[PDB]
């Protein structure tokens, strides 16, 4: 049966998004870019993504070392006691610092920028290894998907990761191994 | 339906509603001392002053600056007599103004007089009445 | 689409203005709290 | 029959901020470009007219149905700071902990120029300003025990004031509905009984029944809020419920089978009020929701929609008519559809008499815990409702004034009930004007008359209970049926619904909740004056809206509009003759009326209500039987009451008080320069400022913008806005203080 | 089984005035005068069991 | 004119899903037919997965939950805190992601044949349109017996004194 125009759902009339690097899915069972724009969405998703796969290859190289010159008198890294102290230390207030300051000087033009139309979501041009190649072609489009599905698979598993931490009180590596 | 014109006629300033027109009501206001048909000016003076005072006495007497003391009917009588001379007074300056000479018939000096007159002893006589019967 | 002149308008400039002078009166109050006679 | 369905159009309107940078874009006249200092009020005075920006009802209605939802955030947004300022800056775990000795507070002032004297030692650990707005009171009576749900319901306010921003955005610039909608008043009212008022009400009947009832019960039987379970847990673990109320043990059965009998343990009809926290008990607070609840339900139902069933509003507002009335309310229903502002001024006026109903329910049987023993609370909280009830009551005069002006049709208003009092319209205004003075004179003139018979010596001669004596025979009469209602006439009610009609008094940490209010002859006169001041407001008003299309002096003020300022210096002077300049003369009487109503209220509940109570029992109120024989002359009026409780406003400095002192006093400025623009005219200011110009070209600094006197309406309306900001902050200071300071 | 008669008893008879009323039987009708019904058999039952009759 | 003589022609009869007209009250005439066949899809989809954990939880229990009573009304109460919460969570996710939505587009106009989802792994839809038209009409078929079934077995249990259904059929009858 369906509709006249399908979505991967099967049974979903296509939205207004077609083919996009790794929208291929068309994954919008609620109506968010009927009414918000998609080029806003499209940053905040790409933002996400990689704030988040930081996070959790973050948390787990944390695990292995602390520096030695960092208290780090808790061992879990998403406990709160560990955000507080390395808060007070200066730390974090000095990554907040720096977070800030590029959100707010380079984060917002781009933003602003990628909302009239000019920039692509998510395209800073920071390509230092030919990895992706040109771009729009060959060897981006497809990297550009493999960056999307890498950081919401990194975003569900950063949710993982402080939810079992806080209802286990024992880190992932810690975890994995017993129980 | 029994809201009208006054007069039947529109654009008049009034309208006959129940109470402001109806034959009790046409039959009350008619027949009193005033508006009553052949009736002289001083008769209908009378009988509205007889009428008046007997009431005005009643305030004076009950709560006078002297209502305690034994003489407070006495008191409230005398200043229920004093507001009746002021009042022909009133009576007698509308008249003197508002009415000059004509006919008697109500409307004019003579008549606003003989009016007045009435008033006045009408109003006199029956806070006397109502004196007499609270003394009694 | 220009927000920029919209927040160039009077209300907006003005308010933006009057939010930074008294920022400062109340920054250099904290600061250097009881001044007088300079 | 009429479908009862939803028709929108879709991006019937751009976003975009190109509309942003011309300011006047919705008035063809404020398009033009300023070329005075006049245009810049203009802007903000015909901001939020919608009917005269456009000539389409649906386009009024849109922008009517947006910026209601821009309202709805703003108070969610209000709402959502008053949960976060309990959470972060109030000292509530520890009000919890000790209700009577800790003062509410949820402000703290930063330290900067000394203001932080402001931090008054509430107790708690945390100084800060005291609140008066019972907030400490009501998250109490709702449950909450730790700042970490309060947080939650912070965070909850947001999203849904988010939630409202979204809403308003998408049906003015996504989904529009057409005029087609809005105009369905059954379904609207079918659905704001049943929906809005009906499930609302049941559905916190339900909260309170699984929440506000075992929690309290276990907050008043000694347990610490720490020590009593989570809201979840009493839901989840049916024991805990069964066991603080044996009536869960049978579920919902009893329900079904009509056993509601079985619900004594959580339905009650005490009646009375709590003696451990002094309000209303908490039982009976739910079964009356969830009375209202399924009354609210079934009336719900009564209006037609969509289906053959039902009611047309229509259909009974023409079957109304009598002989002296005669098409009775034929031609009101198309009213009510297709103007806004009739339905706004009626809206109005209900929400204005609701609030003060409010007020008074609220006071005399304190529905929250330790409500009563908060005085400042409670003198907060009935002042403030009496005065948004009162302007609410002022907003619906002027707007029944404004479709009188703009909306009315001759045809639609036929021989109708609109129509026959515009006919009479002489009638009314001076028959009511008779009672006015009747009123004034027998209720201000009963006053003089025991100032001249105190100041004359001649104290046998007053309207005193030693002197002549005016009691209020009817309303005691009405109390001691109240008192004896819990035996004769309310079968299942254990206690009178208020003890202040009777019955015995409550005290609640040393301090009386409520007793009995014996009224007097002071109680009398100061009735009265409400009464008179309560009608020469509403023939204000009444007079402005009756007379606002035409009068014998101007036939044609329809013509002329609503808000303009006069016809000029002729036919003797027609000033202020705009049903508008009625609006604004009702606005002074409406607060003189309201001043008085919370001045007899202060008092009064200070010199024999509010008060302590010693061992044994022993009362002694704040101003021990003072109004009893100083409320009834002026002069009393004057030094037992505006000159003794003022002390503890203007010796408030040096303290945490201070404030409200430094307020006493602004009040007082700003409540005298609007005497400014209420005794002068815009000629004057006119001619000063054209000397001010000269004095400006002389230096070639003139502004573009020629500038200009406020205009006369806007004088107008400057000087009733200062007169009544500075009366009602003077009040509100001095009321503040004098409660905080004692007791 | 006092209360299911008097609840059956009242359904019928908010059946009764429902059609004559409305004036037409159908599944609308049916499940207005139900709840009629309901609303005057639901009281007619609190009313007498308050009463001590059942 | 209908299966049921007494109700006039219930309508709904040149719509897919059932040759047998059966809707005496003629509810679809006042209800979306498509709506009203989602729900019904929706329920007999529910019940009879209901009907088979019901015969399979009463004879065999996982290692987990090894104490654990069987009952539904016991399982029901034992597992509503832990289990029963977890599933409840999901199959709420569930619909409020494709549930919700696809009744509403349904309703709205979308040619979607009511219970229809993508779930068609096996292939076992059929070719042929009389065969997917037979398929359609068992599953509803099967359904609604499996509805009826799982209140004959609750009411069964409870007036048991919770008795599973095979222990029932083996004990007593009454
Ligand atoms: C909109 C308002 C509202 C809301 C949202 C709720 C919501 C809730 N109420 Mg509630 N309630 C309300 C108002 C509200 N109530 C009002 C106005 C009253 C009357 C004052 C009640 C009185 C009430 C009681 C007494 C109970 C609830 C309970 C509940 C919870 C489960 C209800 C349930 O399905 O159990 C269903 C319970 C049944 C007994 C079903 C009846 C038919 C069964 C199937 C009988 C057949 C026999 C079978 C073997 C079961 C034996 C049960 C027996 C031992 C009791 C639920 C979260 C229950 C709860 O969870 O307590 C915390 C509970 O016991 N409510
Ligand atoms: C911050 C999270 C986030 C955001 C902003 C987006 C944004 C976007 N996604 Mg993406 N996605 C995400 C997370 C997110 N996604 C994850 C974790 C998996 C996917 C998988 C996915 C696929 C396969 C595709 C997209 C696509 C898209 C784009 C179009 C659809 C859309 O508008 O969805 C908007 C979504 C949001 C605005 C997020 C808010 C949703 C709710 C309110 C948040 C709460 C969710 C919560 C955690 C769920 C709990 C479940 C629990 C009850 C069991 C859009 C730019 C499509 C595309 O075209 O890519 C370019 C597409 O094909 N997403
Ligand atoms: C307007 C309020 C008011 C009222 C109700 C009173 C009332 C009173 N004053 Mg007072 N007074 C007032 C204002 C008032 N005063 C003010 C403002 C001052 C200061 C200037 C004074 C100064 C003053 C003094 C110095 C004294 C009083 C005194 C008195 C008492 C006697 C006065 C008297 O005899 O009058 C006479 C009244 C009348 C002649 C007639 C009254 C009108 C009638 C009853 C109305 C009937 C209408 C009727 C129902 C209509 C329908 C009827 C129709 C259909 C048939 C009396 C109880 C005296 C006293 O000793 O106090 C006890 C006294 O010495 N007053
Ligand atoms: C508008 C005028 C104004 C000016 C001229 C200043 C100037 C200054 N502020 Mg300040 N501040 C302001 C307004 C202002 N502030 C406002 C409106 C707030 C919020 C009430 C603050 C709150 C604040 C804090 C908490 C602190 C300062 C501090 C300082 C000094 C740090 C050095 C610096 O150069 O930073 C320049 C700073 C600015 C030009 C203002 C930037 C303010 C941003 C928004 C940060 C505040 C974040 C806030 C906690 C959370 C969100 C706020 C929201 C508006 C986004 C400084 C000279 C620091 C200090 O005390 O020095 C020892 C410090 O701790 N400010
Ligand atoms: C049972 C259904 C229902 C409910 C609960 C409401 C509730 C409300 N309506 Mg509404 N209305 C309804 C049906 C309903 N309406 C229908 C069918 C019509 C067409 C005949 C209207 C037409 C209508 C108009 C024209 C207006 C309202 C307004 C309002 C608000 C009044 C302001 C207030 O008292 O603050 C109380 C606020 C709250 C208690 C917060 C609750 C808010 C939540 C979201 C409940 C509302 C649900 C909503 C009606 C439907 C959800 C739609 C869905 C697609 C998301 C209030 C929230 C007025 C308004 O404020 O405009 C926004 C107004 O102008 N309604
Ligand atoms: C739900 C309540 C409600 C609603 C929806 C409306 C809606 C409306 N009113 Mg109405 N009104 C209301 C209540 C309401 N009113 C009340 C309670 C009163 C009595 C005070 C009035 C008296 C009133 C009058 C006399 C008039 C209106 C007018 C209007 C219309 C245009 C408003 C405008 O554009 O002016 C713009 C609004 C402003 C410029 C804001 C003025 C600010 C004042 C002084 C309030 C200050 C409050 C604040 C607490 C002060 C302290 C802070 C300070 C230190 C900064 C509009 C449809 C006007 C109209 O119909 O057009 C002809 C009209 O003349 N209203
Ligand atoms: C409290 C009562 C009051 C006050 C304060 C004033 C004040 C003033 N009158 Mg005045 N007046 C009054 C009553 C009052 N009048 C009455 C009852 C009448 C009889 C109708 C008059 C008739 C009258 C006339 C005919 C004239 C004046 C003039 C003036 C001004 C004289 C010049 C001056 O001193 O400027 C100094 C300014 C002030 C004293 C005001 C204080 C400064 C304010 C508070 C600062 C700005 C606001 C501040 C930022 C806070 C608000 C913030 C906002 C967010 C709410 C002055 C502003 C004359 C004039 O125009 O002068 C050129 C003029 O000719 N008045
Ligand atoms: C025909 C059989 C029958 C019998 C024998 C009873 C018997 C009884 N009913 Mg009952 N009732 C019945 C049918 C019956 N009812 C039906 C069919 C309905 C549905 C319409 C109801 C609905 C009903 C209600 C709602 C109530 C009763 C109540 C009662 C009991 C006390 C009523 C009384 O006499 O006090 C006499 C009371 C008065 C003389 C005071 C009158 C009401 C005051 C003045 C309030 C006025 C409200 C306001 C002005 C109007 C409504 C405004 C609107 C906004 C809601 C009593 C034992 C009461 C109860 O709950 O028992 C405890 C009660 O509240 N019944
Ligand atoms: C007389 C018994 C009532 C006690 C008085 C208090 C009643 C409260 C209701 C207020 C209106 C007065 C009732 C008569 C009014 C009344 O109900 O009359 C009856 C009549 C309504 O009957 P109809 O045949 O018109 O009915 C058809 C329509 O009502 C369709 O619903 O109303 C009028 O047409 C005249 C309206 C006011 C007439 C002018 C009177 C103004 C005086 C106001 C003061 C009242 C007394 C103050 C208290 C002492
Ligand atoms: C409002 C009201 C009313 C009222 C009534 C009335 C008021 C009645 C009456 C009455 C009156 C008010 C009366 C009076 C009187 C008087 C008299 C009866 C007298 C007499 C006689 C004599 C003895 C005389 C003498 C003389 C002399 C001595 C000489 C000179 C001359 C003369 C002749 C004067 C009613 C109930 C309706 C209704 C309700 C209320
Ligand atoms: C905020 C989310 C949670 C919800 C579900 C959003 C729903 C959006 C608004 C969309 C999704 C499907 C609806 C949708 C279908 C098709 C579109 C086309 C597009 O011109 C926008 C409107 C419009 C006509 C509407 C707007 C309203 C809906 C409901």
């Amino acid at each position: 049966g369906a509709t006249m125009p399908s979505m991967p759902f099967l049974k979903r009339p296509s939205k207004l998004d077609g083919s996009l690097p790794g929208g291929e899915g068309c994954f919008d069972p609620l109506g968010f870019t009927e009414v918000f724009s998609l080029e806003w969405l499209r940053e905040a998703e790409i933002k996400h993504c990689r704030v988040a796969m930081l996070a959790v290859l973050g948390v787990i190289a944390q695990e292995f070392g602390t520096f030695d010159f960092y208290n780090a008198k808790s061992k879990l890294q998403l406990s709160p006691d560990l955000h507080n102290q390395f808060v007070q230390n200066g730390a974090l207030q000095q990554i907040l610092l720096f977070v800030c300051a590029w959100e707010f000087i380079v984060g917002l033009p781009a933003l602003i920028e990628s909302v009239n139309g000019n920039r692509e979501p998510g395209y800073f041009g920071f390509d230092p290894l030919k990895l992706g190649g040109t771009v729009g072609s060959a060897q981006w489009k497809r990297m550009q998907a493999g960056e999307l599905r890498n950081g919401r698979l990194a975003m569900i598993a950063f949710g993982g990761f402080f939810h079992q931490q806080l209802l286990t009180k024992q880190g992932i590596i810690e975890q994995l191994a017993h129980f | 339906d029994y809201i009208k014109p006054y007069n039947n006629d529109p654009f008049v300033g009034h309208l006959a509603t129940p109470i402001n027109s109806s034959s009790l009501t046409r039959a009350y206001l008619s027949q009193l001392p005033i508006y009553r048909r052949g009736v002289s000016p001083f008769l209908r003076g009378l009988e509205i002053g007889m009428a008046h005072g007997y009431f005005l006495i009643g305030p004076f007497v009950q709560l006078g600056p002297l209502r305690n003391t034994d003489i407070k009917y006495l008191a409230g009588l005398l200043s229920a007599i004093g507001l009746i001379v002021i009042l022909t007074l009133g009576m007698l300056l509308y008249g003197a103004v508002s009415f000059t000479n004509d006919s008697q018939d109500l409307e004019s000096v003579d008549g606003w007089r003989q009016l007045a007159s009435g008033f006045l002893l009408g109003a006199v006589g029956g806070a006397g009445f109502a004196y007499l019967l609270l003394t009694l | 689409m220009n927000l920029k002149k919209y927040l160039s308008t009077a209300p907006v400039v003005a308010t933006l203005w009057l939010f930074l002078t008294a920022g400062i009166l109340i920054e250099l109050n904290r600061f250097f709290p009881d001044s007088l006679f300079y | 029959e009429k479908q009862v369905k939803v028709v929108v159009d879709r991006d019937v309107v751009p976003t975009s901020f190109e509309k942003w940078a011309k300011p006047g874009h919705f008035s063809r006249s404020l398009a033009k470009g300023p070329k005075t200092t006049t245009w810049i009020w203009n802007l903000h005075a015909d901001a939020h007219d919608f009917d005269s920006h456009t000539s389409s009802l649906e386009e009024v209605s849109r922008k009517i149905f947006s910026a209601h939802f821009g309202q709805l955030a703003i108070i969610f947004i209000w709402l959502s700071g008053m949960y976060f300022h309990g959470a972060r800056f109030s000292n509530y775990v520890a009000w919890l902990s000790n209700p009577t000795g800790i003062k509410p507070s949820a402000q703290v002032v930063w330290p900067i120029v000394g203001q932080q004297i402001l931090n008054a030692d509430v107790g708690g650990g945390m100084q800060g300003i005291q609140i008066t707005s019972g907030l400490f009171q009501l998250w109490r009576a709702s449950g909450i025990v730790n700042e970490l749900q309060l947080y939650v319901t912070a965070l909850g306010g947001l999203g849904m004031a988010g939630l409202m921003i979204f809403a308003g955005w998408f049906h003015y610039h996504k989904a529009a509905p057409k005029l087609e909608w809005f105009q369905n008043v059954e379904s609207m009212l079918n659905h704001h009984l049943a929906g809005l008022l009906g499930l609302g009400s049941l559905s916190w009947a339900g909260h309170q029944i699984h929440v506000s009832l075992p929690i309290n019960k276990l907050l008043d039987a000694g347990v610490a809020p720490s020590s009593i379970p989570l809201p979840h847990e009493f839901i989840l673990n049916r024991n805990l419920m069964a066991e603080l109320y044996p009536s869960f043990q049978q579920g919902l059965v009893p329900f079904f089978t009509l056993n509601w009998k079985q619900y004594s343990d959580i339905l009650t009809f005490k009646g009375g009020l709590s003696p451990v926290t002094g309000g209303l008990w908490l039982t009976d607070v739910a079964h009356h929701h969830l009375a209202i609840a399924v009354l609210f339900l079934v009336a719900g139902h009564m209006y037609r929609t969509n289906w053959g069933i039902g009611h047309s509003i229509k259909q009974i507002l023409e079957a109304h008519k009598g002989p002296l009335t005669g098409e009775g309310h034929k031609g009101l229903y198309e009213i009510l559809t297709t103007s806004w502002h009739a339905n706004l001024a009626i809206n109005l006026a209900m929400l204005g008499s609701l609030s003060i109903i409010v007020a008074h329910h609220m006071y005399a049987m304190p529905p929250y815990p330790y409500l009563a023993t908060d005085y400042p609370t409670q003198l907060s909280l009935f002042t403030h409702h009496m005065w948004i009830g009162g302007f609410c009551i002022v907003g619906a005069g002027a707007h029944a004034a404004i479709y009188m002006v703009r909306d009315y049709s001759p045809t639609v208003n036929f021989n109708n009930v609109l129509d026959r009092m515009i006919r009479h319209r002489d009638a009314i205004i001076s028959h009511l004007n008779w009672v006015c003075i009747f009123l004034g004179m027998h209720s201000f003139g009963l006053y003089i008359h025991n100032d001249t018979m105190r100041a004359l010596g001649r104290a046998q001669d007053m309207f005193s209970d030693t002197a002549i004596q005016l009691q209020p025979v009817f309303a005691q009469w009405i109390q001691q049926i109240h008192t004896l209602a819990p035996g004769n006439t309310a079968v299942n009610a254990l206690a009178t619904a208020s003890y202040a009609f009777g019955a015995d008094t409550v005290t609640v940490g040393s301090k009386i909740a409520m007793m009995p209010i014996k009224l007097g002859t002071a109680d009398f006169m100061v009735h009265h004056i409400h009464a008179f001041t309560i009608h020469v407001t509403t023939l204000i008003l009444l007079k402005g809206v009756l007379y606002a299309r035409n009068s014998r002096l101007i036939p044609d003020k329809a013509n002329l509009g609503f808000r303009f300022p006069c016809d000029g210096p002729g036919r003797g002077g027609t000033c202020q003759v705009s049903a508008w300049d009625h609006v604004f003369l009702g606005l002074f009487w409406m607060y003189n009326a309201l001043s008085i109503v919370i001045f007899h209220f202060s008092w009064k509940m200070q010199s024999d209500v509010w008060g302590t109570v010693t061992s044994n029992g022993a009362i002694s109120h704040i101003t021990g039987g003072n109004f009893a024989q100083s409320a009834i002359t002026i002069n009393g009026w004057l030094r037992d009451f505006l000159w003794a409780q003022a002390s503890q406003v203007i010796q408030s400095y040096g303290s945490s008080l201070s404030a409200y002192g430094l307020m006493f006093l602004g009040a007082h400025f700003v409540w005298a320069f609007s005497l400014m623009f209420l005794f002068s005219g815009r000629g004057y200011w006119q001619e000063l400022i054209e000397s001010i110009v000269w004095a400006h070209n002389k230096l070639k600094v003139a502004p573009a913008i020629a500038p200009r006197a406020l205009s006369i309406t806007q004088g107008r309306a400057v000087g009733v806005a200062h007169y009544l900001l500075g009366g009602i902050a003077t009040t509100w200071a001095f009321f503040l203080a004098r409660i905080i300071a004692v007791g | 089984y006092t209360i299911p008669t008097i609840m059956v008893i009242s359904n019928l008879v908010g059946v009764a005035v429902g059609r004559y009323a409305l004036g037409r039987s159908d599944l609308t009708q049916l499940i207005a005068s139900m709840c009629f019904g309901h609303i005057i058999g639901v009281g007619i039952v609190l009313g007498l069991s308050n009463m001590g009759v059942i | 004119v209908p299966f049921a003589p007494v109700p006039e022609a219930v309508r709904e009869s040149g719509l897919a899903g059932s040759e047998a007209e059966f809707d005496p009250l003629m509810i679809t005439s006042y209800l979306p037919i498509s709506w009203m066949r989602e729900s019904e899809v929706k329920h007999g989809r529910i019940a009879m997965l209901a009907f088979v954990g019901t015969l399979a939880q009463q004879a065999y229990q996982f290692p987990w939950y090894k104490g654990a009573p069987t009952t539904l009304v016991g399982a029901h109460d034992h597992f509503v805190t832990t289990a029963l919460a977890q599933i409840l969570l999901f199959t709420s996710a569930f619909e409020i992601v494709a549930g919700v939505p696809a009744a509403i587009q349904t309703v709205r106009g979308s040619g979607r044949l009511p219970g229809y989802y993508g779930f068609d792994p096996l292939g076992l839809w059929g070719k042929d349109e009389a065969s997917r038209k037979r398929m359609e009409l068992a599953e509803v078929k099967n359904g609604r017996l499996a509805m009826i079934a799982m209140l004959a077995l609750w009411h069964q249990e409870v007036l048991s004194g919770g008795m599973g259904v095979i222990e029932q059929l083996v004990k007593q009858k009454f």
